[PDB]
């Protein structure tokens, strides 16, 4: 999809290029397809781009838009994701910071020793603080 | 916890199948309590949590929780008595009256429906 | 390998970071004759702080991974000057052999992910 959108461009002029990035903006939302799209993991070494860096610019601000919706869905992990991206670290940060808080209290049985929250914490944890690290104490 | 609205969901279950209140206008204001209720106890959670919950419950290896599953069931059982008077009485309502009362019956009756299914 | 553990360059990292921002956050009150010769001390100062701040996040960056067997390889005649270099020497940078080992862990595999981009950066802006 991305790949054909990209050709509205090829009208070079203003109102086509918006058409292209509305189209664009538009299909990262509700496709919600953000790793693809957008772009994934940091391992340091900022982003690794999505298909539409590749094209590329707007996209920090599209990152705002759909992250804020994830949060009036209450996507979770979907915001934390995105939050990633927009490089918003102190903001991940809490909001990983609730996720694993609850979930912690409740009744036991849990926890495999591999993926979910907790490795959604350690993730973060290991990442972020040794880089840097832009978050409060 | 939701357990304070319990009663009240109790207190309205009681009152559709008594189908006192001359007015539907009455009973719509029970579907419409009973409605957020029912959508209440269940925050948006699909397939995925509800195996994730047994698989703890695999076996009360240690403590488990399995607290949502339980209100579920108790929400049931209640349901269920009161139930059979009440079903006659919603949708017969149904019909008429209220076009109105409508739009509120209707979607309680589909939120019901999910839980007690089955 | 590192003098100081990296749990240590993390302490200091995250001290000095904390004071980083402090002074950043509040140099406008502290800069901008005696007065002018404030302002000049306390702009050196900042800035002193911020570059202790570039070098430990570089050696937080050279904790994580493959750094040893770059080192050994790489040393050749300016070696003697490395080895006897100090925080401080950091501190008060030696750019070029930094430059040079920051292009090796790039080019090199070490570095993963998000680190390579902040070298890469950190070249890009203060090399």
């Amino acid at each position: 999809a991305l790949q054909y959108f990209y050709f509205l461009r090829d009208e070079k002029d203003s109102q086509g290029e918006n058409m292209f990035l509305r189209c664009v903006s538009e299909l990262v939302i509700e496709s919600r397809e953000f790793d693809m799209i957008l772009g994934k993991l940091e391992n340091d070494g900022s982003r690794k781009p999505g298909v539409i860096d590749k094209f590329t610019s707007d996209t920090k601000p599209i990152i705002n838009k759909v992250a804020s919706v994830a949060e009036n869905k209450g996507l979770f992990e979907e915001a934390a994701k995105l939050y990633d991206l927009a490089k918003n670290a102190d903001k991940v940060l809490e909001l990983m910071n609730k996720l694993l808080s609850p979930v912690v209290p409740q009744i036991s049985a849990p926890q495999s020793n591999k993926e979910r929250l907790k490795n959604m914490a350690l993730s973060i944890a290991e990442r972020y603080r040794a880089q840097g690290i832009s978050a409060n104490k | 916890g939701d357990s304070s609205l319990y009663i009240i969901l109790k207190k309205l279950l009681d009152f559709i199948l008594k189908t006192g209140g001359g007015f539907q206008r009455v009973r719509t204001h029970l579907y419409g309590s009973l409605l957020y209720y029912l959508q209440i106890a269940q925050r948006p959670d699909e397939p995925d949590t509800l195996e994730a919950a047994k698989k703890t419950m695999w076996e009360r290896l240690t403590a488990p929780e399995d607290v949502f599953s339980k209100l579920q069931r108790e929400n049931i059982a209640i349901i269920e008595s009161y139930g059979a008077a009440l079903m006659e009485v919603v949708c017969r309502d149904a019909c008429d009256g209220h076009e109105i009362g409508r739009m509120l019956a209707l979607a309680l009756l589909d939120r019901i429906v999910s839980v007690d299914k089955q | 390998e590192s003098s100081v553990p990296c749990q240590l360059l993390e302490s200091v990292l995250q001290e000095l970071k904390g004071l980083q921002e402090f002074l950043d956050r509040n140099s406008q009150f502290a800069g901008g004759e005696a007065q002018l010769s404030e302002k000049i001390s306390l702009q050196a100062i900042q800035q002193l702080v911020r570059k202790s701040y570039q070098a430990l996040a570089l050696w937080k960056l050279l904790c994580e991974h493959q750094f040893t067997i770059i080192v050994a390889e790489l040393q050749k005649e300016l070696q003697e000057q490395l080895k006897i270099t100090t925080f401080k020497d950091l501190v008060i940078r030696d750019k070029e052999l930094t430059g040079a080992l920051i292009a090796s862990l790039i080019n090199c595999y070490i570095r993963d992910n998000a680190a390579v981009d902040g070298i890469s950066l950190h070249l890009q802006d203060i090399c």
